């Protein structure tokens, strides 16, 4: 007789990031169960500057690896981290963002937007899984 | 006979293969589900042998993924996935039982397509072919 | 059974193999052959689902590399060349057929060295191993 | 019995590129049934200047993808482009692109140049074989 | 049969094996041995074809890593070094004989931990797996 | 009934590197039979200035590129060539450079130099092995 079984991927969420998506603009990534990423789609801008320091932001040691190794590992396949905080903006080079961003994922935007936010029973569909995290990796 | 618990099914409690079933994941490097399998070892082993981590570790899964996981088969389902083909969504597992007596099968993971799981109805093939592999195992 | 037409094929027409010959391509990579039949199918599909391409498809090709074709095969092959020793250059390939009943075996391809297809008698050897094979697949 | 049988590429000359030999200083690579590169040895020089740029090139979106996608994964792995046209040379270092050209086909020259042409059975005895450019890849 | 001579064994001078044995170096994937084979057949091909080596050929083993051996493996032994389990070394392997008749088996390394070679004690089962498998290849 | 062995890599004394150690504070990489780098811990400072050259050494063209092949696959994954001499210094970043060096070999020290030494019968224990060169590349 043919039976069928679904994985629960919660068990995972240390020692491997998580991610699901709730709307077609948007994406969250987790690591632990206090900080994730929101990937988001927006025409509104949220820095003007077009200045992204990524190698003082290491050399600052005031940060989480974790949470900006996530985002490098995205840049190698502007910003404003003033205070410590984490945002990063990509305007639309579209086609390999959004390569990127529907790579997460398994038109007329004009921001795509990396930032860091807390916990939250986000996705609303879509059960988290590690799968794009390690085809993107 | 590797077992897996309530903690990493859903709507299940106790679900689990014959050891020789689960042989076959490090043979053949076709299946899509040994992979889970290879995650959830090393994530016991990391959470057992390694205590009070410093706000997650990065670089060891950055390498165990180098050691652990099939890259082409991801490459391969995404390839599929980006050209309308039925892929792999790495959530969904198939598999026969043989409720009479107990011996069951690898699961092969489910084909999604257009955000949809397509029926048995459209793989009733590797059904046959899979029930005929049993039916020569049987002697 | 998969089957070879005559636009791929040079001086022949229909000279194809039986399924269960072409069956060795998922499981054994050792194979030089079965590179060849996983760029065919490529090519099939991606001329026929992504219609009207606008210039070639570089990224697609770029990406499908890495999942279909062994790298290693190729850099092995590559390495024999530049070290004087017979390698493949995936243009000639030998089989048997036993016209006497058509069952068929998997091509191996053929060992060119110093710009010549050397002959039957210098890899005899491997012809009569391969024949063994078919004796071990007699019963 | 023994049976040979030989497969012809030109089947995948949409979809993959194709590549053979036709003298020992000439190579050619083809896109297309309109479109490829010739690879010349030779002792001529064709420009002078010592500036190659190539952001720029593909800055000045009026260009084709396919057809400088090969020769950057050839750099990868001095240039005159105004007016459109595609035009590398290399002068003699030389290891490496002596071996990159034999790679392709599978001294006492001063330049290899790489540049467009149209499409003629250039090829005399080497069939066409899409094998080095997966194995440049 | 691949038969290993004095200067490339230790306390030993002549142990080698039936072809037979050697024939899993290229269907099973597993294996920690056969990897230290192709090394040696690669460097007695290039002792002896290639001539008067100026100062070592550094390009021909970079190439040379990327088609003979496995690095996954290579990375999975350095991940149980540094997680603490026992791993290998590749320099001690254990094999069996059956010395009333002379059949063997291909070997399987040694397991070191801590710096230390576990004995026969702590691995006992894969013995008796290994002795089950000979078992089962004498019919 | 069950029998061990144990190989000597020695016979691999050409083709490929052999690495074999000494005392935790040293290690040595083979070349050849009278050539090896020393890879060492120490507390004093061998040179001052903090500019390392590269891309001149290549150049001078008067050196052992099998010598400083491995020191430039060492940097991938300051310094002073003034003579011929090859002399590499990393001062204590450290993370990467403990787990290369661990890495090779299968605290409170301040620097780790990289030295050219002639061949002698220096690891006490440590069998000579190429496993190391292995996993670098
Ligand atoms: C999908 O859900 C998101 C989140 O609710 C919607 O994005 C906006 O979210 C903010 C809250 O952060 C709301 O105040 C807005 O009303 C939401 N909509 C817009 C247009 O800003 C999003 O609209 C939803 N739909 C899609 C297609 O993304
Ligand atoms: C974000 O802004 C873009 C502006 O580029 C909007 O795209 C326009 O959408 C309307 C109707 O959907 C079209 O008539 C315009 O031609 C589009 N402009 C283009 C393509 O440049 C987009 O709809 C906006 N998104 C949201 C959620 O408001
Ligand atoms: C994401 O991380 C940044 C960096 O810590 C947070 O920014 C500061 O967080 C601390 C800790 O709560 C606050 O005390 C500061 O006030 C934050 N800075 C600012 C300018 O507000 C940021 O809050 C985090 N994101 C979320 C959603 O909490
Ligand atoms: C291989 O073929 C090319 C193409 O014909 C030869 O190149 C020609 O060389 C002569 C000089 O001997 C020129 O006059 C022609 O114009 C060249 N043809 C071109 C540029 O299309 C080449 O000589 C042949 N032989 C070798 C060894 O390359
Ligand atoms: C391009 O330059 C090379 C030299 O780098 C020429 O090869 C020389 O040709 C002359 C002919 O008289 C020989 O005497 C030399 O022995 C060759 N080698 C060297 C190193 O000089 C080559 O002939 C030149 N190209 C052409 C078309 O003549
Ligand atoms: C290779 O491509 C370049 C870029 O298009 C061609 O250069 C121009 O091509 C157009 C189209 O035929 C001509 O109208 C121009 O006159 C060409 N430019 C120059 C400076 O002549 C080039 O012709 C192509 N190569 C070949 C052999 O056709
Ligand atoms: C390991 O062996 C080395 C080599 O003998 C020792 O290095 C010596 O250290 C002493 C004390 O600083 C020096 O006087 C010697 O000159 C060093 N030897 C050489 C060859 O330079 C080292 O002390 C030993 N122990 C450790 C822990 O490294
Ligand atoms: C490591 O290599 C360098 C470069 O050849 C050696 O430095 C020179 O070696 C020659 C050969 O004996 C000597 O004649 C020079 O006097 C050396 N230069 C200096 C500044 O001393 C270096 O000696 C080599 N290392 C060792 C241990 O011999
Ligand atoms: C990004 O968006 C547009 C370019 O398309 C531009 O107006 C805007 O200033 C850019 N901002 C940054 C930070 O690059
Ligand atoms: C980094 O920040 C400084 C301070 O405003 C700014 O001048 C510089 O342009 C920034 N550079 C980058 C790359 O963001
Ligand atoms: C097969 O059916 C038996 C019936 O009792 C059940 O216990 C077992 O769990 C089933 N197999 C799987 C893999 O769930
Ligand atoms: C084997 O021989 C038969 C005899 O008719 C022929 O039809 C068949 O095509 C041959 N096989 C191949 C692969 O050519
Ligand atoms: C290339 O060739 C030689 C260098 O060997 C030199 O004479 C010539 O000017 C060079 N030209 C360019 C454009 O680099
Ligand atoms: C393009 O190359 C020319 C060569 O003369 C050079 O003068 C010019 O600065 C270059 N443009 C760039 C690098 O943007
Ligand atoms: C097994 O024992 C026989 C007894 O003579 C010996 O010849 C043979 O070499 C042994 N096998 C190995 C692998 O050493
Ligand atoms: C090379 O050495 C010179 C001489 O002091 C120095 O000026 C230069 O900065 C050095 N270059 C590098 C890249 O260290
Ligand atoms: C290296 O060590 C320290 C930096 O931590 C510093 O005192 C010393 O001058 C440095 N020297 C060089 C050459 O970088
Ligand atoms: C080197 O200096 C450090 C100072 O932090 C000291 O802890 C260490 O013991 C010193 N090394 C030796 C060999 O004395």
């Amino acid at each position: 007789e043919l039976q069928t079984l679904e994985l629960n991927m919660e068990t995972l969420n240390m020692t491997m990031p998580l991610s699901c998506t709730k709307n077609s603009s948007h994406h969250y990534i987790r690591v632990g169960n206090e900080t994730g990423l929101e990937l988001t789609l927006t025409n509104t801008s949220i820095i003007n500057h077009k200045f992204c320091n990524l190698s003082d932001a290491h050399k600052k040691n005031l940060y989480d690896h974790a949470l900006m190794s996530i985002i490098s590992t995205f840049h190698l396949s502007s910003c404003d981290f003033n205070g410590g905080k984490i945002s990063v903006q990509y305007n639309l080079v579209a086609n390999g963002v959004l390569q990127t961003f529907m790579r997460m994922a398994w038109t007329s935007y004009q921001y795509l937007i990396i930032q860091n936010t807390t916990w939250e029973d986000h996705c609303q569909f879509s059960r988290p899984s590690p799968i794009g995290y390690l085809g993107l990796l | 006979g590797y077992c897996l618990t309530r903690w990493m099914l859903i709507e299940a409690e106790l679900k689990c293969f014959g050891n020789t079933a689960v042989a076959k994941c490090n043979e053949k490097h076709d299946e899509e589900f040994c992979d889970m399998l290879r995650l959830f070892d090393f994530n016991k082993q990391a959470i057992r042998r390694l205590k009070a981590p410093a706000q997650m570790s990065i670089q060891l899964i950055n390498k165990a993924v180098n050691a652990l996981i099939n890259d082409q088969l991801i490459m391969k389902n995404h390839l599929r996935d980006i050209m309308c083909i039925p892929y792999c969504n790495y959530s969904k597992y198939w598999y026969l039982n043989h409720t009479s007596s107990g011996r069951t099968s690898l699961p092969k993971c489910w084909l999604i397509s257009n955000g949809s799981y397509l029926n048995e109805t459209q793989f009733s093939d590797d059904i046959e072919q899979q029930a005929d592999n049993m039916i020569t195992e049987m002697l």
